[PDB]
RNA sequence: GCGAGGAACCUCAUUUGGGAUAUGGUGAAAACCGUAGGUGCUGCAUGGUUGUCGCAGCUCGUGCCGUGAGGUGAGCGCCCACAUCGGUAGUUACGAGGACUCUACCGAGAGUGGAUGACGUCAAAUCAGCACGGCCCUUACAUCCGGGGCGACCACGUGUUACAAUGGAGGGACAAAGGGCAGCUACCGGGCGACCGGAUGCGAACUCUAAACCCUUCCCCAGUUCGGAUCGGAGUCUGCAACUCGACUCCGUGAAGCUGGAUUCGCUAGUAAUCGCGCAUCAGCCAUGGCGCGGUG
């Protein structure tokens, strides 16, 4: 029916339903070419498909939270682990390029007595 | 400025004294000068003294404390 | 990190050097506009090869590359002009021609 | 601090509660030549939020009615229910 | 917590209403009573009693104008491994004395 | 017809033991005050006050510190 | 940019003056008339809290060495949050993919941030948060109220805007985390606009939350379509009252300012630099401050 996976990056959660088809990636009931108008953002989301697989899958994506770079990176991670479920022989091809590893870095909390996290007031 | 729905802020006791009216002493520094005040000597408090003010038509529409500096 | 139009990490590193204020797509647009101007005005090889040759014309190899990129960007800012890309294209053409205040400085 | 401070605060609260009805009746209408006949203490604009026990007029907290120093003292002592100390 | 009531976004008129033997507080008050009665330093008797009836570790700190001297001082009296806590105030003719008591056996 | 019971306290173990259940998100408040009683700023500590809420439903028909709303 | 995380009145301690120790009339009010307390002194008398020293060595016993001052077996140096996956819950969340809140393992193979601070010197700070030894005020250093002051005019510290094309303006397209709601507000019109006047949900997984970015056009190096100080006019709120001395919205006016000498300050990654959003106190607000939250990086 639909191979399912999830991706997270900063405060952005992506859900992928990969089914057999011919391209036509739809995100949030909107086309991928109209939801992400930047060619860099479309290259990140559709990166692992071109690494191995494009034009042979129909993908529906639900996005929530974060910004445009957070969501595009979160969407890339979700697709990467959805492709390894379809074939267990594609794991080394995706890990070598560094696609299945989740980056856990999130915005650090602001410590008291300082205007920012690691920035201190000017002493002089 | 004071909203037009409320009208001018004129002290009722000072207005009554002026209408019934010698220099008239007062502490009403925030009272707005009305056209009925014209021709009168009002001694406004300033903190330690009573500065006299002779009301003329040009001053109409200004607070009484504008013509009595404190510092 | 891969470049979005060429796929070379050197382009991404150069855009990182160019980056101001945390705005990276602006630096990418400036670099691509300068690479287009380097072909529209003057211009043998492609724009990417010309830029690589200019970098070569302008100690660890990584440190050498970083200092070359920093010098090129600094002298691009130093030279006059209205648009930053319109300026920087002059540095690429001038480093290809091996002249100017940028070379050997 | 002091005692006259608390005494006049209580007097102001009593006068405000006494005159809370006529002031609202005059304010709902357009009357203002009589709204200035009320005593200045009767208006609720002269109601500062002092600490309930010490009487400090700064650093007030609305939830507990106490200043920050008293809040820290009672939170360390366990007197305030629920409030704990963050482990981080 | 000492108080176990529930206050939902409102604690006023409730905190105000609240305001209006190896047990830490009891031994602290005993030491304060001895200090008010001028029985010197008291803390040695408390430590001996705790060790006699089974305290793993006891620490006592006394601060203030000890023995009527014109200077302040804080000395520790620690017995046991010490690998709960109480505070007491004694009003003497030379001022106020603060007694901090720690028992680590529980 | 149904009866919904909403429990809320400041102790998760207390509400869990009281409720003999959908766990609602908690409401955590953070208070920041100066450690010193005087001008020494930039030295603060954080006090957390948490509220835990639970919901249960009975279709077609407690320790201190818990408030329960029945609807 | 501190106690102060809300000085128009009150706070208020400071100054000048008037008092005291049911209705009328007189009054600026307090008040008048008839029918124990100290926010006073002493932090070099204190308790309790705080900052620094900024820290690896702090104590309890035996023997031995020295005429002596001295030298040399036991007690002590974790927690919270974030990542991955695996079992239970389903409403005001989207029948179990996420959220939400409870548990269990987490490299012998192919961590970070924060809080704890036994170990400390500064006669370090705090009698104005709070108690308190001593001294000094009682016809006044006590007490009530109006009107003023804490906001008046060269040096230093801390910041906010800029000095511009990696930019300003106009018109369209974007998609967040946390935190508030007797107050925020769905919707209709008076309005250029600040918000007023009719009504609607909501005491809380109904209501306030984006901008930087992505397109299109103008400006083309000009003290300018940069900049937004100062000053004149109109107003909208709050409040008994906005003159000294509030915020906001329109219309004008348009200042210094061309990237900054000697020197000096902050950090080593979701970090600096940037962009917006929220909260505490609060009728209103001086909030460009303090405390947090997320985007790109
Ligand atoms: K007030």
């Amino acid at each position: 029916d639909y191979i399912n996976a999830i991706g997270r990056r900063k405060a952005a959660v992506a859900r992928v339903y990969l089914s057999e088809g011919s391209g036509k990636i739809v995100i949030n009931k909107r086309e991928i070419e109209q939801y992400f108008p930047s060619s860099i953002l479309q290259y990140i989301v559709k990166q692992p498909l071109l690494k191995l697989v494009a034009a042979k899958y129909d993908i529906k994506i639900n996005l929530r939270g974060g910004g445009f770079k957070g969501q595009s990176e979160a969407a890339r991670l979700a697709i990467a682990r959805a492709l390894v479920k379809i074939n267990p022989d594609d794991k080394p091809a995706l890990r070598s390029e560094g696609f299945i590893t989740r980056d856990p870095r999130v915005v650090e909390r602001k410590k008291p007595g300082r205007p920012k996290a690691r920035k201190r007031f000017q002493f002089s | 400025s004071r909203s037009l729905k409320k009208g001018p802020y004129i002290n009722l006791k000072l207005e009554k004294k002026v209408l019934a009216m010698a220099v008239i002493k007062t502490w009403a520094r925030a009272s707005m000068i009305s056209p009925d005040f014209v021709g009168h000597t009002i001694a406004v408090h300033n903190g330690n003294k009573f500065i006299p003010v002779f009301v003329t038509e040009n001053m109409v529409g200004h607070k009484l404390g504008e013509f009595s500096p404190t510092r | 990190l891969p470049d979005p139009v060429y796929g070379d990490v050197r382009v991404t590193k150069f855009v990182n050097h160019l980056m101001y204020d945390g705005k990276k797509n602006t630096a990418f647009s400036i670099f691509y506009g300068a690479l287009d101007i380097v072909k529209t005005k003057h211009s043998e090889k492609s724009a990417l090869e010309i830029w690589k040759a200019a970098l070569d014309n302008i100690i660890r190899p990584e440190r050498k590359e970083s200092i070359s990129m920093k010098n090129l960007i600094l002298y691009a800012r130093k030279r006059g002009g209205k648009t930053m890309a319109d300026k920087l294209a002059a540095e690429i053409v001038d480093a290809f021609n091996n002249q100017g205040a940028a070379f050997k400085r | 601090a002091k005692e006259s401070m608390k005494a006049r605060e209580v007097k102001r609260a009593k006068l405000v509660a006494k005159y809370a009805a006529k002031r609202a009746a005059l304010k709902a209408e357009g009357n203002y030549e009589a709204l200035q006949l009320l005593p200045k203490n009767a208006s609720p604009v002269r109601l500062h939020n002092r600490c309930s026990m010490t009487g400090r007029p700064k650093g007030y907290m609305r939830q507990f009615g106490i200043s920050r120093i008293q809040f820290r003292e009672m939170a360390s002592a366990g007197l305030i229910p629920g409030v704990k100390k963050a482990s981080w | 917590w000492d108080s176990n009531w529930y206050g939902g976004r409102k604690y006023g008129e409730t905190l105000l209403e609240d305001s209006r033997e190896l047990d830490a507080a009891i031994v602290a008050e005993n030491i304060a009573r001895q200090l008010e009665g001028k029985i010197a330093y008291a803390v040695k008797m408390a430590i001996a009693s705790a060790m006699r009836m089974g305290a793993e570790g006891i620490k006592i700190q006394v601060s203030g104008r000890l023995n009527g001297a014109e200077m302040a001082r804080s000395e520790m009296f620690k017995e046991g491994r010490t690998p709960d806590y109480a505070l007491a105030e004694a009003l003497t003719k030379v001022g106020l004395l603060g007694i901090k008591v720690w028992i680590c056996k529980g | 017809q149904k009866i919904r019971i909403k429990l809320k306290s400041y102790d998760y173990m207390l509400v869990d033991k009281s409720a003999e259940p959908i766990p609602l998100p908690t409401h955590k408040r953070i208070f920041t005050v100066n450690r010193s009683t005087f001008v020494n700023k930039k030295s603060r500590e954080q006090f957390e006050l948490s509220s835990y809420k639970r919901l249960i439903d009975i279709y077609n028909s407690l320790p201190s510190g818990v408030e329960v709303e029945i609807k």
